[PDB]
């Protein structure tokens, strides 16, 4: 409407590329994010399907796609956390340079800064949701298989977890697939370590608007 | 919409997603007005993924970025265009192209300026937004005008410019996309009056010009307008609510809180944080009382512990320095929870922090203020010497001046009268110093009447409710409370508050859906009538919105009418 009007009342008168790479990684780890997300949900079923489900006939069948995807979800999670590294010693390594006194800083930087924030929480969070999806079922993946896989001793509450814990025909793949769900778990705490004090000495203030135009440079 | 933070995210997300681009990353440039707007609705990821990169400052832009399409919230503002039209004048351009949103509606004189500049070429898109009031919570609105009281009802009243604030007023219409009967109160200033007369043809000029549609149900959404005379004790008292209590008791400047914690190591770490809507805890534990938020929240941390640890596998058979130790063994074992953890630091600091304020004499204060206030004790015993009820408290040289002083005010508001003599001498033997005392003589200005040789105003005829108030420190209810469940229920005489137009609309019988109610205040706004507007929502029938030039806190309030004479 009001486009129209300006247009018409204007007639009756008559590159370079700029951080190439960077917003390569960034659009790199919002792919990945989302990829991670997708496989994360698919984890899921994958998990929940081998109950029961005829035995070993299709448990190989599943199986084969669970530490498929789980080395994918694995194998884009550290590119994502390669890549965030690689922004921080970028911004880290850019800090001086890119603060003209004043106390301002540099669209370069201030971008940049946003973007390595937004997205180690983003990657954390999702990151979480895997967590959770893996520990959830490790501890039914015990319950409802392997402790009620008890049809071979009388063994009633204590002797089935005193006995059970400890060890953990199919009753002895399930083992192989309790220790996955272990070095997932500890693979993910290893990773959510380094990237809580990660964020330590950056933000807590920095997910918010106005603090990041405050910082703003100017004078060309 | 629900929430003013949701209806102006949308506005926001909407006009985002029209930018007809290339596909690149967008620039957001912001003016101080818009910044305000959009800093209070979304956090800086929730921009990120919105497809903007960086937002910046209408004044200053340097970093030329022609790769990118630069999106403007600004204001129809001769200083703003001129920014624009210099932004892409000389030879290279600062953006791909500009795509213009102004705030409200652009004037004629200044169309042209754009039109004969260059940047008439890069101009895609130019549309009139609508909305120019602060979203400051789900259901409180600000104008951003932190000296409004002053400009309004202050020695220089008569030039106020209440034009600006009806079309910010209907902004919240249009927005909102609702169309109120206007209320106000027979006794309204002249000043108030206009500005709901005029209120009224703004919001049907914006119906019969299809900016707003809905469909009328048997209840209707009202806009209820006050002068902040409309009660002047809610303002002064001490409230015992969190919120409320923490923004009066605590140090928190800008809706921010400074408190101290551990990480990994280092202790003592200094944390500020943003108090908001994003905060679930701040949530649901905001408008209780403070002595029930104090051990919830611990509650809520404890269990949060103990099933953390229940959906992975372990137990906590390990306690050293009791939840200190939770808080570092939870940030050693569970790293994932970091946030949830300085989410929970937090309001144990604040809780704690509130509890030790309120201190044997704030509690002195208080008891004297609710005496005052309701004008019985406790007991039910009617009190009738208000000025011995301030005794007590006054000679107390462990109190605060501004304490004093609230307690002074809340006085001479409740002796509706008070000879010059006994009053100089109260003001006296308080040890208040005379420039403080304009705290007191200001509230002249706001129709109170505090000297006895002034004249008393004729008593306010309303009735109040009648409620069971169980706690003995919170015994007050605001009175704009009583205004909103007496709409909610059609129960609010015509008399006492006319509307502009259809009055008879609200007779009375001797989630997504409800009617909206809109309360608007001049000058200020106080956290115990903010959260009246959430116990009215939840409690019957409407859902309520309640506004103002500015939140204010009792000390805040205490400054400003001090001011009203300066």
């Amino acid at each position: 409407d009001r486009l129209s009007r300006l247009r018409q009342m204007a007639a009756e008168n008559q590159p370079e590329p700029f951080m190439a790479d960077f917003f390569n990684r960034v659009k790199r780890i919002r792919d990945n994010i989302e990829d991670i997300e997708q496989a994360i949900e698919q984890v899921a079923q994958l998990h929940t399907e081998s109950l029961v489900a005829v035995s070993k006939e299709d448990r190989d069948r599943l199986n084969e796609k669970l530490q498929d995807t789980m080395a994918r979800i694995s194998a884009l999670g550290n590119k994502i956390r390669a890549d965030l590294k690689q922004i921080e010693k970028e911004n880290k390594r850019a800090q001086q340079e890119g603060t003209f006194e004043d106390g301002t800083v540099s669209t370069d930087l201030r971008i940049r800064q946003s973007q390595h924030s937004s997205l180690s929480r983003k990657f954390v969070k999702v990151m979480t949701r895997y967590n959770d999806v893996q520990a959830e079922n490790k501890r039914r993946y015990g319950e409802n298989v392997a402790r009620q896989c008890r049809v071979v001793e009388p063994s009633l509450s204590d002797d089935a977890i005193q006995k059970v814990i400890e060890h953990g025909n199919e009753i002895r793949d399930r083992h192989k697939d309790i220790q996955q769900l272990e070095r997932s778990l500890l693979e993910l705490h290893e990773m959510f370590t380094d990237m809580s004090t990660l964020v330590a000495s950056q933000g807590e203030m920095i997910d918010r608007i106005e603090f990041s135009v405050e910082q703003s440079h100017n004078y060309v | 919409h629900m929430s003013l933070k949701s209806a102006v995210k949308t506005v926001l997300t909407n006009s985002l997603r029209s930018v007809a681009d290339g596909g690149d990353w967008k620039v957001l440039v912001v003016d101080k007005p818009a910044l305000r707007m959009i800093s209070e609705c979304a956090r800086m990821s929730e921009i990120l993924d919105l497809g903007v990169t960086v937002v910046e400052d209408v004044s200053k832009q340097r970093k030329v970025l022609p790769q990118f399409h630069g999106v403007y919230f600004i204001e129809p503002t001769e200083e703003n265009l001129d920014y624009v039209i210099r932004d892409f004048a000389d030879r290279t351009p600062t953006y791909e192209a500009a795509h213009l949103f102004f705030l409200s509606p652009v004037p004629d004189a200044l169309m042209a300026k754009l039109a004969s500049a260059k940047a008439v070429k890069y101009v895609k898109t130019l549309k009139e937004i609508n909305t120019l009031f602060i979203p400051k919570e789900h259901r409180v609105f600000t104008l951003n005008e932190p000296h409004g009281l002053v400009q309004y009802y202050g020695s220089r009243s008569s030039s106020y410019n209440i034009d600006h604030l009806v079309r910010r007023l209907s902004t919240l219409c249009t927005t909102m996309n609702v169309a109120p009967i206007v209320r106000y109160s027979s006794t309204s200033t002249p000043g108030t009056e206009r500005m709901a007369m005029q209120l009224q043809k703004e919001i049907d000029m914006s119906v019969s010009q299809g900016l707003i549609n809905a469909r009328e149900g048997k209840l209707k959404s009202q806009f209820l307008i006050l002068d902040r005379a409309v009660d002047l004790k809610s303002p002064l008292v001490h409230e015992l609510t969190y919120q409320a209590a923490a923004y009066d008791l605590l140090n928190i400047e800008n809706d921010i809180y400074s408190y101290s914690t551990v990480d990994a190591g280092g202790r003592e770490q200094q944390r500020q944080v943003v108090l908001g809507e994003d905060d679930d805890i701040w949530l649901q534990m905001r408008h209780l009382h403070i002595s029930e938020v104090f051990r919830k929240v611990k509650s809520s941390f404890d269990e949060f512990c103990v099933s953390a640890r229940r959906l992975q596998g372990l137990r906590d058979s390990q306690q050293g320095e009791g939840g200190a130790g939770a808080l570092k063994q939870m940030l050693k074992d569970l790293p994932q929870h970091r946030e949830q953890m300085q989410k929970y630091s937090l309001h144990l600091d604040m809780s704690n922090a509130i509890n030790m304020a309120f201190s044997s004499t704030i509690d002195s204060c208080t008891k004297a203020e609710q005496n005052i206030v309701t004008e019985e004790e406790q007991d039910g015993n009617k009190v009738r010497d208000f000025i011995g009820e301030v005794a007590s408290v006054v000679v107390d040289r462990r109190v605060s001046t501004e304490d004093k002083l609230r307690c002074l005010m809340l006085c001479v508001l409740a002796k509706n009268g008070t000879s010059s003599h006994e009053l100089n001498n109260l003001l006296d033997n308080a040890n208040i110093a005379t420039p403080s005392r304009s705290a007191i003589y200001n509230l002249e200005m706001l129709g109170a009447t505090v000297v006895a040789d002034r004249r008393g105003r004729k008593p306010k005829t309303m009735k109040r409710i009648e409620r069971d108030m169980p706690y003995v420190l919170s015994r007050w209810t605001p009175i704009v409370k009583d205004l909103m469940e007496y709409i909610a229920t059609g129960q609010l005489d015509l008399e006492s508050y006319p509307a502009v137009r259809d009055g008879p609309s609200v007779v009375q019988p001797k989630e997504s859906a409800k009617p909206k109610l809109f309360v608007f205040i001049n000058g200020t706004v106080s956290y115990n009538e903010i959260r009246c507007a959430y116990e009215v929502s939840q409690s019957s029938g409407y859902e309520v919105y309640i506004g103002a030039h500015n939140i204010a806190t009792p000390a805040e309030f205490v400054e400003l009418v001090s001011l009203l004479d300066k």
